[PDB]
């Protein structure tokens, strides 16, 4: 129970590219992957999120504040017929909600494309599950993969990535409380690693 | 799923990778030791 | 795409796998065999009084079943499998859909000479989407006697033998409301093997 | 998932390998039924 609020839990998120060789044949593999904590002072990241109304400043001091998360990936980019890039995801709460999942792509701390996707409740033994299965990675970020990996040096692609994040924002719909709030920042790995912090004021 | 996409994404992705095609840092930052080491 | 569809439940996507962990970050799956979701062939009817010795028949057998109905919910399924594969893991996957918000029972029955042998029983309950409800069984394990029938299939150096040993082997699977006992979807399996997997559905008539 | 298993699976799967009625091949079915799309 790592990336957790009171209200929401996030037990599995993945980024994938599967290849089907043929009908009966598919080939997966994790760029990144959570599945089955130190404090990061969040004024150490606000110049690499969009600040305008609504943006992670504003977002961590509306609260709650233990919803706040930043994960550092460093993801796995060694790679190879009919491709698809993916994101899946699972959380579980005590609550029945409708969840909104908002997930901004930034460069140099300004929003360059948006994914919003409405979850509905699966009663699971007492508590409640959500589901975002095979989510389509969005051109913008299947084109830079492929820039990513054709750079010489993964040094290189470290520095290219010093300018990108992804902020994942998940609402209650009715509410509008925020759920979980996930800053992401990466490196190239050296398989796929993480750290999760948790965002605190100081 | 619905995706709202920036009328400039392709110039702006080639703008990220502007910077080293052609030649303060998160590893000077206040940030865990942990951050910069895999696990 | 309704093709495996009653009046109150379609079965989207059907699928048995072998997915192998080379590492952490690579999975490779193979297919078994797969109902998912061009154009939908018209569904030819099958007499049901056809394949009644290959199914158990004794209370709740397959003739008790089709007489209480709906028989717009009985559907037979011939599978040509593909055996061809080489940090393991069988399964199988499904998802429905329905108008209904119901708690919904599979019980799952792999059948020898027409008995039972292994009963799978897997609750499942609703998601809203779209208008709709959503109901899905991810990754449910393939029994013991599933993967070492599968092996012992492969170990036959010739698919007529696999075949005929194949005449004597069924699947039937039945989908209900569990709070009304209503049939939602009764599905008999047969099968053959591949000489990619393929399949062609038939609706099963009186 | 509640597995119901029969006290004789082991012996049961051999009695289908061993034997290798009215086949099917040759009973009422479509002709669909015998050749792979
Ligand atoms: C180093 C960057 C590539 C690592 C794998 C990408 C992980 C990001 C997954 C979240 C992006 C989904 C949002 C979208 O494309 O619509
Ligand atoms: C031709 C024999 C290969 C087997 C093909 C897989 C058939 C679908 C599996 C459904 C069985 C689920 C029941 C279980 O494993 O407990």
């Amino acid at each position: 129970r790592s990336v957790a609020s009171s209200k929401l839990w996030m037990l599995e998120f993945s980024a994938f590219l599967e290849q089907q060789q043929d009908p009966d044949t598919y080939n997966k593999h994790l760029f990144v992957h959570i599945g089955q904590l130190e404090a990061v002072d969040i004024r150490q990241i606000y110049d690499k999120f969009p600040e305008k109304k609504g943006g992670l400043k504003d977002l961590f001091e509306r609260g709650p504040s233990n919803a706040f998360f930043l994960v550092k990936f460093w993801a796995d980019l060694n790679t190879n017929g009919s491709s698809f890039y993916g994101v899946s995801s699972q959380y579980e709460s005590p609550e029945n909600m409708i969840i909104t999942c908002s997930t901004k792509v930034c460069s140099f701390g300004k929003q360059v494309v948006e994914k919003v996707e409405t979850e509905y409740a699966r009663y699971e033994n007492g508590h409640y599950s959500y589901r975002i299965h095979r989510s389509p990675l969005c051109e913008y970020m299947i084109n830079f993969i492929h820039k990513l990996k054709h750079l010489p040096e993964k040094y290189m692609m470290n520095s290219v990535l010093e300018n990108f994040t992804i902020l994942q924002v998940v609402t209650n719909r009715d509410t509008q409380e925020t759920l979980l709030c996930i800053a992401y920042v990466f490196e190239v790995s050296a398989g796929a690693q993480h750290h999760i912090y948790r965002l605190v004021k100081e | 799923q619905i995706v709202h996409v920036r009328g400039d994404s392709e110039t702006d992705l080639e703008a990220l990778f502007n910077a080293v095609m052609n030649p303060v840092p998160m590893r000077l930052r206040k940030l865990p030791d942990s951050f910069f080491k895999p696990p």
